[PDB]
């Protein structure tokens, strides 16, 4: 659920999900359209189509189970849906951890108006 | 609130 994949963004990032990646660029938050400003980005993008792959599951209020082995994230055994979930945010996460060197704050709080373009999964 |  929302509570764990912020949990798991603020430990690989030690970024707040809430500011920080709740509305930036085109898809990190909302968003549903245009062309990823940068990599970040791309993650969020990624992540939202992670989840189009679970049209019958709740991401955002179905919780799952993970541990960490030496900083390994790892999803443990729960319902079909909570194991697939669990595994799409932990890509976001990884993704997220990947780019912070790109990380903009110019792309926090960007405009809908300039997310422009076509893009699908 | 919410993440991505």
């Amino acid at each position: 659920s929302l509570l764990e994949f912020g949990k798991m963004i603020l430990e690989e990032t030690g970024k707040l999900a809430i500011p920080s990646y709740s509305s930036y660029g085109c898809y990190c938050g909302w968003g549903g359209k245009g062309t990823p400003k940068d990599a970040t980005d791309r993650c969020c993008f990624v992540h939202d189509c992670c989840y189009g792959n679970l049209p019958d599951c709740n991401p955002k209020s179905d919780r799952y189970k993970y541990k960490r082995v030496n900083g390994a994230i790892v999803c443990e055994k729960g319902t079909s849906c909570e194991n697939r979930i669990c595994e799409c945010d932990k890509a976001a996460a990884i993704c997220f951890r990947q780019n912070l060197n790109t990380y903009s704050k110019k792309y926090m709080l960007y405009p809908d108006f300039l997310c422009k373009g076509e893009l699908k999964c | 609130a919410i993440a991505s």
